[PDB]
């Protein structure tokens, strides 16, 4: 498949399917093959990437949907990232 | 506008909670007022008596987060074919990451301290604008 | 059955899926397409254990109920710099801050 690179503020390079990243309108704008995020640390951006997989697997599905887990320690930062990324 | 039709035609239904939440069934009565019904614990079922044309929706009993019933917002009991009950499969939706984050932040921070959180003011309003059945009845209408 | 993985080396992390019945070698071919290094220059790991090319991901403990979309299983990756293989090194993610008083 076609992949894209999402880079966290601390230098972790997350490689995900283009389709998965294009779920975020912000990322689509930033691409129109790499994107640097100056404010999103790796412990938040990894969870963002896991959300893409979750959403694509469970959107339009009969199989029972599990809760998307978010630890209390990362919830505030993840909220801010989700607001920026619009997802 | 959104109200149950006073049909008086019985319809037997199974409320099946296939979610990790405690479920609050809400019946929209003949004047459109939401009536709360007893809760269903996670993974549990109740065989209940309702009627054809009646409107139901389903929420998290603690937080009022929206839930889906047969992949959609509203459930309306249909005709029982072969005497068998209609199944109401209550599930989690695929929440946005933003709304899921808001749920977790609401579960940890008490309403008084949303202002004290170091975030943009619009998120403070997103937190305070918590899920509410009256708002979604205006949305669905 | 689909299994959902994070393939990780140094500060690199690939999110992808594969079949439970697919092989370790076939996963190296996925890594090859993404990072442009052939299978012979790759070592794949479950924790400290080196994985054999012929074995299925299911045989190596990557099953659909442990390697989930919301919580994927980690596969370690190490490259051969010309002569010899580097040691397995996975840089940890950043640490979360303290919970603020309001959340604490
Ligand atoms: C004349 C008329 O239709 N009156 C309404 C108030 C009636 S009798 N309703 C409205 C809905 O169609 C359901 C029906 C009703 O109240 N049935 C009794 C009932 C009692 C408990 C429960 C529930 S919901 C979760 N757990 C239980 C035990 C469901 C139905």
């Amino acid at each position: 498949m076609m992949y894209v690179k999402l880079i966290s503020s601390d230098g972790h390079e997350f490689i995900v399917k283009r389709e998965h990243a294009l779920t975020s309108g912000t990322i689509k704008a930033m691409l129109s093959n790499e994107v640097n995020f100056r404010e999103i640390p790796s412990h938040v951006l990894s969870k963002v990437c896991m959300y893409f997989t979750y959403k694509v697997r469970y959107t339009n599905s009969s199989t029972e949907i599990p809760e998307f887990p978010i630890a209390p320690e990362i919830a505030l930062e993840l909220l801010m990232a989700a607001n920026f990324l619009d997802c | 506008v959104l109200r149950s039709v006073n049909s008086r035609e019985p319809s037997q239904v199974i409320f099946c909670n296939r979610s990790p939440r405690v479920v609050l069934p809400v019946w929209l009565n003949f004047d459109g007022e939401p009536q709360p019904y007893p809760t269903l614990p996670p993974g549990t079922g109740r065989r209940i008596h309702s009627y054809r044309g009646h409107l139901w929706l389903f929420r998290d009993a603690g937080t009022h987060d929206g839930l889906l019933v047969n992949q959609t917002e509203l459930f309306v009991p249909s005709l029982n074919v072969d005497g068998q009950p209609i199944f109401a499969n209550i599930t989690l939706p695929v929440y946005t990451l933003k709304e899921r984050c808001l749920q977790v932040v609401r579960s940890l921070v008490k309403p008084e301290n949303y202002r004290r959180l170091d975030i943009v003011r619009s998120l403070y309003e997103d937190l305070e604008d918590h899920p509410n059945v009256q708002k979604d009845l205006e949305r669905l209408t | 059955m689909d299994v959902f993985l994070m393939i990780r080396r140094h500060k690199t992390t690939i999110f992808t899926d594969a079949k439970e019945s697919s092989t370790v070698f076939e996963l190296k071919r996925i890594v090859e397409g993404i990072l442009k290094r052939p299978p012979d220059e790759q070592r794949l790991y479950k924790d400290d254990q080196l994985l054999d090319d012929g074995k299925t991901l299911g045989e190596c403990g990557f099953t659909s109920q442990t390697a989930r979309p919301q919580a994927p299983a980690t596969v370690g990756l190490a490259f051969r710099a010309d002569d010899t293989f580097e040691a397995l090194c996975i840089e940890p993610f950043s640490s979360p801050p303290e919970l603020p008083d309001v959340m604490k």
